């Protein structure tokens, strides 16, 4: 139930850099991991992904041909090799977890994360609002439109809803537009039409302030949304 | 190639030396499928003899038939 | 005029009479092979997944046999009419034909060899190594058919390898290699392995050993009967090419008649493989019933 | 027509089939040997010896763990002795002995865990009576436990405080286990596993079909049992019971494929018992000589072999002594060979 | 000794039960089966569009 | 001794009273009913993932997931719509004889010949199933298990007793004794207040889960019974016996109403189950084919075939929309 990474520091352009994600405390052999980028002045960005038993590997188009991830199951580790790092590659790096079958909830648990600095179409989601002055004691509504009918033939909608308290790691809030992750109070509930989904935080409480993040998973490469910042 | 399809029928071995041109009536060319390097000539005796094209006499015979 | 010792002969009539029977045999063997190999290549992979080495070998065998049978209508068209040579050079046809024949023979050997190792020593090899051995056998079949590949194609509106190579023994060496490689080795290996397995299966109590021993004797009697005459006739032709025996035209024409007829008979053996190997098994028959049910 | 999320589920099911096939191949090298036989024949003792010869798993703490069962055994045996004594109405010669019975009779067998001086003195004084000795000499009727002579002569070796059971002793304790006991082990890259079905007291028809296509049946018969009768039913022959069981076993279709090997046991007692008893009295058919171990052994084996309805199954036999250790070491080596060759696996041979 | 007493006791307690007319129960079961008969798909088939199999 | 004659007298009293109650047969009332006609069934899916004969399976409340138990020491969960496999779980005591699925969708109960029914927690952190409670104490051999909630479980074994257990505490609460043969099957009512259990003495019994005393006893069969199942409304139950003659009993009238029988059948009964609407009875035979009988008329309606060995288990989904069959061939087949 603990994931720790390493390999933080300063690098020079035109080189190599290994990054390691450890894994202790679970049956690591059957967990498809991902990697997540977070720029210090923008939202989130998908980096890469490894399946179970190395049977499938994907990459983001903006990074193809520069990275590589290999999983060492006997010692429970994961390596990412970078070459020819550019100036835009400084960010915060998160190691996550996800298991996919019927009725399970991906993206349960997120790592602590490692920082990396340097010196020298596809479905696009949208946010209609940024600042929202909170009103303690009442209800609040957040909205997210899209650019495609996220409804599928099987009758499920692959839209998620996150939370990220300041100076922490984000945890899951709502998966597939109706359910709630086991470990959150029942105040949360999301309703939406095919074009647009809204979340209704009822009866706000202290310490609930956080930056939210709409996320879709219809077809790879899945992207994020800018989200909203609650303030008071 | 493999047995069962073979379109040539002449399998001569011995080369003829010399023939009297008078007895010769008909000039043929050996089948080129199996590529045997012979030449067929039918005489007034209604029998066929196989020779080699390098002799001048076959050229004289082809000239005689051409005329 | 005066003296003409040389006397050539012609044999058009025997060729003309031979053509219809071999043509009909080609047609029937093609039809039955096409309709009797698709079933095995379907029922063992599409629904029923792969269990062990035996099913991999069965699939590969059926595939080689299907490749063998898929060329035949090209020869059927080429026989009666020799037009449209531009469609394909003969080299590819001869190459695919011979490599298919050798692959089928080598798998008939290999399935018996593995069935020998497995039962007596309780050895069960993993699937991946079976795949590697299958690829090795295909490569061996490809690399052993090289001598026949040098065939001139559509030269002067006909395709055959020119007998102009300096070596006068090239046809005899091809014939002897073909007979030795394709006959004694499979018979020897199959007979020895089955004979060895026969005693062990004849001692233990299985309540149905009788069927096993009858199947083995059927397999060897079938393989032996069909291939013998062709190799004996080819042997007699090889002795003739060495000029040891006296040569006469009637001998030549009757030898060609017998050779073409027994060659036409020989190809019928390829289609019979699925009935002899796979279908006798109860499980496959029941799966075939379960597949006949759904589609109708 | 799929999505981009269920492909993970397809990959998962593919990898689980790939996981299952390894266990498929793994479970083709085992031969279950189903043991059978009536009560007190000695089914457990074979498993125990078997454990000793190959597994060698006994440890000092494991040996210690049986002490309670040892005490339970000794007490239940003794209580059976008193019950038999009062059953046949045999007068006591000593008045103190009559009193010494009340204190040991109504005793909860399960609760007792240790000794004090009182029980040791009681047992020592009770054993001394020649009435108990003659009752032991007449142990035919009341079916007392066979392994009572060993313990009742060495009660003082148990009465000490620092008691560690020895290797020899442990092989004779009878451990109460209701569930079937299964013991796997491996020799020469062949894993054997055998099961025991002497612990189930419910109807047999319901659970027997769960044993379809076992490789071998190992039947066990006691030799010395032949002359034991019961008071409750005027006619009682333990042999006839085992014979009826054996006749029933071969008529079930479930075991037609499996081979049948029948072991005999307790030959030693037999050679120490015939010296004053005549088999011909029990069975009229016998007509050979008397005071002959060979004649009785041959007769018993012949009759069991002859009791085959099918007449197409060659049943084998061996003579063994359960307590010995080298005898089993040799007989099992024999059976391994004569069973492994007579077994085959199809493997697509049709 | 004691099991006989328990059995006689249980049998003696096994009498105070109302017995309704069989006809009424049969009519009840005919009503219930008739009323919901439409719903069952195994008795009256369904179009292929709704059926996921 | 006088107790025996008093018991005989009470038996005569109960027999005469129940005889007095019976006015008319069901057939006379059910004459003016249109028949079902002819119904056929097709195989929609073939699930194949086992190496040994299958003993039990049970549907899920969700109506999509099913769990199957085989002798290979492994029980697996199948997704019915697209045939893929979610959870294959090994179990220690390789001789299994019944399975059961929790209504909550969190637990799975399996029992067998070693007399220990191990309950398995499914949804847990680290995504690996583990054994929760090694429930023990019963003697003989367990025969079936049915959850009542996420806590209470009923068990029946060869000790001629029925026992109610609590998972958290781990100790017995109530014993339902009084049988003399051996209990074979259990069946909970939809309201989860009453269950009936059939013994090997050819006798059914209705139990009260609260008070703990056997409310009603049902005699009549001439041999051991093998399967019991409630009418969907909760007022009657059907029984399958080795004499091949299934029978129906209603609770309120306290007598048998109708018997299924025919001369060409002599085999036993492995499984019995109504349909959702209540007009159909699926029964499973040893003649390799299960039969669909209409409830109120005793005529047949067709046949399902396709197996080589006996059919070991049946399952009707809560929507009355599909039927699963499991037979001794390592195959499961779904019919629609
Ligand atoms: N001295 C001696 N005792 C034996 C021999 N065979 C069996 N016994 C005794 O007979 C008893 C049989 O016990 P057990 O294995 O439980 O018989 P089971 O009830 O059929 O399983 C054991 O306690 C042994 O002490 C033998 O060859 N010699
Ligand atoms: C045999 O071949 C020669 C060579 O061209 C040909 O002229 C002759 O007609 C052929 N004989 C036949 C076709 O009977």
């Amino acid at each position: 139930v603990q994931l720790v990474e390493s390999g933080g520091g300063l690098v020079q352009p035109g080189g190599s850099r290994k990054l390691s994600c450890s894994a202790s405390g679970f049956a690591f052999s059957s967990f498809g991991m991902h990697w997540v980028r977070q720029a210090p002045e923008k939202g989130l960005e998908w980096v890469a992904y490894i399946s179970s038993g190395s049977g499938t590997i994907y990459y983001a188009d903006t990074v193809k041909g520069r990275f590589t991830i290999s999983r060492d199951d006997p010692k429970n580790t994961l390596f990412l090799q970078m070459t020819s790092l550019r100036s835009e590659d400084t960010a915060m790096y998160y190691c996550v977890r996800s298991i996919y079958y019927y009725g399970s909830s991906p993206f349960d648990f997120w790592g602590q994360g490692t920082t990396l600095t340097v010196s020298s179409s596809d479905i696009v989601m949208t946010q209609a609002t940024s600042s929202v002055p909170v009103t303690p004691g009442e209800s609040v509504s957040i909205s997210c439109r899209s650019s495609k009918s996220l409804l599928h033939s099987n009758g499920n909608t692959y839209l998620y809803w996150f939370l990220q308290r300041p100076g922490q790691s984000p945890q899951l809030l709502i998966y597939r537009m109706s359910n709630l992750a086991s470990g959150v109070p029942d105040r949360f509930s999301g309703s939406g039409s095919g074009t647009a989904f809204t979340l209704t935080i009822s009866r706000l409480e202290a310490e609930d302030v956080g930056v939210y993040y709409c996320m879709q998973h219809l077809e790879y490469p899945l992207t994020f949304g800018a989200g909203t910042k609650l303030e008071l | 190639q493999h047995h069962g399809v073979t379109k040539c029928n002449i399998t001569c071995s011995k080369m003829t030396s010399k023939i009297p041109v008078a007895l010769l009536i008909h000039y043929q060319q050996n089948q080129a499928s199996c590529g045997k390097r012979a030449i067929i000539l039918e005489t007034r005796q209604h029998r066929l003899f196989c020779a080699d094209p390098k002799e001048q006499w076959v050229k004289d015979a082809m000239q005689h038939l051409d005329r | 005029d005066y003296d003409e010792d040389a006397t050539p002969c012609v044999f058009t009539d025997v060729l003309n009479q031979s053509k219809p029977v071999t043509l009909f045999l080609y047609g029937v063997v093609f039809l039955f092979g096409s309709i009797g190999n698709f079933l095995v290549i379907f029922t063992i992979t599409w629904r029923r997944r792969i269990q062990c080495s035996g099913d991999v070998y069965f699939i590969n065998l059926a595939a080689a046999d299907l490749l063998f049978v898929c060329t035949l209508p090209l020869w059927m068209q080429y026989l009666l009419d020799h037009n449209s040579l531009a469609s394909v050079p003969c080299t590819l046809l001869t190459a695919c034909f011979y490599v298919a024949m050798f692959a089928s023979l080598c798998f008939i050997t290999e399935i018996a060899l593995d069935r020998y190792y497995a039962i007596v020593y309780m050895r069960y090899r993993p699937v991946k190594q079976a795949c590697l051995f299958s690829i090795f056998w295909w490569i061996f079949a490809v690399i052993i058919a090289i001598p026949h590949f040098m065939v001139v194609t559509k030269k002067d509106n006909q395709c055959m390898t020119d007998y102009d190579y300096l070596e006068v023994s090239y046809p005899i060496i091809l014939n002897v290699e073909l007979m030795l490689g394709a006959f004694v080795i499979p018979l020897s290996v199959i007979s020895y392995c089955y004979y060895r397995i026969s005693r062990i299966v004849a001692v233990s109590q299985s309540r149905h050993k009788g069927r096993i021993v009858r199947v083995l004797i059927a397999v060897v009697l079938v393989f032996i009967i069909f291939w013998l005459p062709y190799h004996l006739t080819l042997f007699v032709d090889t002795l003739k090419l060495l000029k040891w025996i006296s040569s006469s035209c009637e001998f030549e024409r009757s030898l060609k008649r017998a050779l073409i007829l027994t060659e036409s008979l020989a190809f019928c053996h390829c289609c019979l493989n699925p009935l002899l190997y796979v279908f006798v098994g109860t499980k496959f028959r029941q799966e075939l019933h379960c597949l006949l049910a759904e589609f109708r | 027509t799929l999505s981009a999320e269920d492909k993970a589920a397809v990959e998962r099911s593919k990898m689980i089939e790939k996981q299952l096939r390894r266990d498929k191949r793994d479970a083709r090298r085992e031969l279950k040997l189903l043991l059978l036989g009536t009560g007190e024949s000695g089914k457990s003792t074979f498993i125990k010896q078997m454990r000793i010869i190959h597994g060698a798993g006994y440890s000092e703490e494991d040996k210690r763990g049986f002490t309670k069962l040892v005490y339970q055994n000794i007490f239940t045996a003794m209580q059976a002795m008193i019950r038999a004594m009062e059953t046949l109405k045999i007068l006591y010669k000593y008045e103190q002995n009559k009193a010494n019975a009340l204190l040991i009779r109504e005793v909860d067998v399960e609760k007792v865990t240790t000794f004090e001086h009182q029980y040791v003195s009681a047992i020592k004084t009770l054993w001394e009576d020649p009435g108990i000795q003659e009752c032991y000499d007449r142990r035919r009727e009341y079916q007392l436990s066979d392994s009572a002579k060993y313990y009742l002569t060495d009660v003082d070796r148990i009465a000490t405080l620092g008691y560690l059971p020895t290797q020899q002793d442990v092989l004779r304790v009878r451990v109460p286990t209701t569930g079937i006991i299964e013991y796997p082990f491996d020799l020469e890259n062949i894993i054997f596993r055998m099961v025991d079905v002497g612990g189930q007291r419910s109807e047999r028809r319901k659970w027997i079909h769960c044993f379809e296509n076992v490789t071998s049946i190992m039947f066990l018969v006691a030799l010395s049992e032949y002359d034991q009768v019961l008071v409750e039913s005027d006619n009682e022959n333990r042999m006839e019971e085992s014979k009826a069981l054996f006749r029933t076993i071969i008529t079930y279709p479930w075991f037609q494929n499996s081979s049948v090997i029948l072991f005999l046991n307790k030959k030693d007692l037999l050679e120490d018992k015939i010296l004053y008893s005549h088999l011909v009295d029990y069975f009229p058919e016998f007509d050979g000589p008397q005071r002959d171990a060979q004649a009785a052994r041959e007769f018993i084996l012949k009759m069991f072999v002859d009791l085959n309805p099918d007449s197409d199954k060659i049943i084998y036999s061996h003579f063994t002594c359960a307590t010995d250790t080298e005898n089993i070491r040799f007989v099992f080596a024999a059976v391994k060979d004569t069973i492994l060759q007579l077994n085959l696996k199809e493997y697509n041979l049709v | 000794i004691a099991q006989a007493r328990k059995l006689v006791e249980q049998l003696k307690m096994e009498a105070n039960i109302d017995r309704i007319k069989v006809s009424k129960a049969a009519a009840d079961l005919m009503a219930y089966c008739e009323a919901h008969a439409k719903e069952d798909p195994l008795l009256t088939p369904v179009p292929a569009s709704e059926n996921p199999f | 001794d006088q107790l025996r004659q008093e018991a005989e007298q009470l038996k005569n009293q109960i027999r005469d009273a129940r005889k007095a109650c019976a006015d008319a047969t069901l057939s006379q009332i059910t004459n003016n009913i249109d028949p079902v006609g002819r119904i056929q069934m097709r195989t929609r899916r073939t699930l194949r993932g086992h190496l040994a004969k299958i003993y039990a399976m049970h549907w899920g409340t969700d109506s999509r997931l099913l769990v199957s138990a085989s002798q290979d020491g492994k029980l697996i969960i199948w997704d019915s719509y697209t045939t893929n496999k979610v959870h294959a779980i090994p179990l220690r005591s390789s001789w299994v004889m019944t399975c059961a699925y929790a209504p909550s969708g969190n637990y799975v109960a399996c029992g067998g010949l070693d007399n220990i029914c191990s309950i398995y927690n499914l949804k847990t952190r680290e995504g690996n199933v583990r054994v929760s409670r090694e429930l023990a104490g019963h003697t003989g051999y367990l025969s079936c298990c049915r959850f009542l909630d996420d806590n209470q479980i009923v068990t029946s074994s060869g000790d001629t007793t029925c026992a109610l257990w609590d998972i958290e505490t781990g100790q017995q609460t109530t014993t339902f004794t009084g049988h003399t043969g051996d209990v074979m099957s259990l069946s909970l009512a939809p309201d989860t207040r009453l269950f009936v259990s059939g013994a090997c003495d050819a006798s059914a019994k209705l139990w009260d889960v609260r008070e703990g005393m056997c409310r009603q006893t049902f005699t009549g069969h001439e041999s051991d019974i093998n399967a019991i199942c409630f009418f969907p409304n909760g007022n009657a139950f059907a029984t399958g016996s080795d004499d091949a003659t299934c029978r129906l009993f209603d609770l309120r009238a306290d007598q048998e109403l109708m018997t299924y029988s025919h001369d060409n059948i002599i085999c036993g009964i492995t499984s019995v189950s109504f349909s959702k609407s209540g007009r159909l009875l699926l029964a499973g035979y040893d003649d390799f084919n299960c039969n669909v009988w209409d409830a109120l008329k005793a005529d047949r309606a067709g046949v399902l075939a396709g197996h080589d060995n006996r059919v070991s288990c049946l399952g009707v989904t809560d929507d009355g929309m599909a039927v699963a069959t499991g037979s001794w061939d390592s195959f499961l087949k779904i019919w629609n």
